[PDB]
């Protein structure tokens, strides 16, 4: 027994943490070690959500061009997407706006967006401060979190978020 | 652990055998008014083997959805894993027909996850359901 069904995806370039995001919050793990992922992948966590129990389908994508294809392929069944980057890399955050186009081109045009700065746990290492951050997401009228999938740092936060945003247009 | 779902088919054409034998009895009264006593205590007992089945076939319903899922799930992370080995290869150093066979895999990996997510749609199917 469960009662809704939420699709979710994640996209960003290669490396910002999309798997361990996704891995997070689904399995309570996280590897340090880089494993590329291979084309498309989706899991399954029920949550408990304001007294009521919601089954997330969280669709994981390879953040590398050679799987880009395949990856946009998935764009258009998302009720909700992930936009990630990772805020030691400012290359992968310059890229956040070739991502946005993708999502509008490709996407339902009510498709729900959140932008992630992931890695927020690597102080030393910053290289796009969370001024930047929330104020792109201001300019794209885009909920913003910055996250650690290693500290668990507002990984639930994320989702829980981004699927009571869903339920909303519910009720 | 599926060993319990074979074990419920076997149950389930024991019940489809005596709901068989109480159906013809139970339309066997009625179809003359030869008795309305026996009657109602078969139809009493038919109407919960219709049930019993239907718990049953139910229960069977999301075993066999569980075991193909399992199944798909452990061929996606064997191949998965078979084809990180592959790729992790560099491609000046394979037989063509292998590099052409990586393409046919990773078609393949991409066909168990869309099998699935087949599977989800199929489960929120049964569950519209009570
Ligand atoms: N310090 C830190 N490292 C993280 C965090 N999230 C991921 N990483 C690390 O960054 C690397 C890449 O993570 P991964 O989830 O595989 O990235 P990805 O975006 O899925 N890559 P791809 O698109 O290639 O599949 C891993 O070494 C992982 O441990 C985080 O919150 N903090
Ligand atoms: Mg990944």
């Amino acid at each position: 027994t469960y009662d809704y069904l939420f699709k979710l995806l994640l996209i960003g370039d290669s490396g910002v943490g999309k798997t361990c995001v996704l891995f997070r919050f689904s399995e309570d793990a996280f590897n340090s070690t880089f494993i590329s992922t291979i084309g498309i992948d989706f899991k399954i966590r029920t949550i408990e959500l304001d007294g009521k129990r919601i089954k997330l389908q969280i669709w994981d994508t390879a953040g590398q061009e050679r799987f880009r294809t395949i990856t946009t392929a998935y764009y258009r069944g998302a009720m909700g997407i992930m936009l990630v980057y990772d805020i030691t890399n400012e290359k992968s955050f310059d890229n956040i706006r070739n991502w946005i186009r993708n999502i509008e081109e490709h996407a339902s045009a009510d498709v729900e967006k959140m932008i992630l700065g992931n890695k927020c746990d690597v102080n030393d290492k910053r290289q796009v401060s969370k001024e930047r951050g929330e104020k792109l997401a201001l300019d794209y009228g885009i909920k913003f979190m910055e996250t650690s999938a290693k500290a668990n740092i507002n990984v639930e936060n994320a989702f829980f978020t981004l699927a009571r945003d869903i339920k909303a247009k519910m009720d | 652990v599926v060993g319990e779902l074979a074990a419920l088919e076997n149950e389930q054409k024991q019940i489809d055998t005596r709901a068989a034998l109480v159906e013809k009895r139970l339309r066997y009264l009625m179809d003359t008014g030869r008795n309305t006593e026996e009657e109602e205590a078969m139809a009493q007992e038919w109407f919960m083997l219709v049930n019993k089945k239907n718990a049953l076939i139910r229960r069977m319903n999301q075993l066999s959805l569980l075991e193909k899922e399992h199944d798909l799930e452990r061929r996606y992370e064997l191949l998965n894993r078979e084809l990180r080995a592959m790729l992790a290869i560099e491609d000046w150093q394979k037989t063509e027909a292998q590099k052409r066979r990586e393409q046919l895999l990773l078609d393949e990996l991409v066909a168990l996850v869309n099998k699935r997510d087949a599977l989800v749609r199929d489960l929120d199917a049964q569950e519209k359901q009570a």
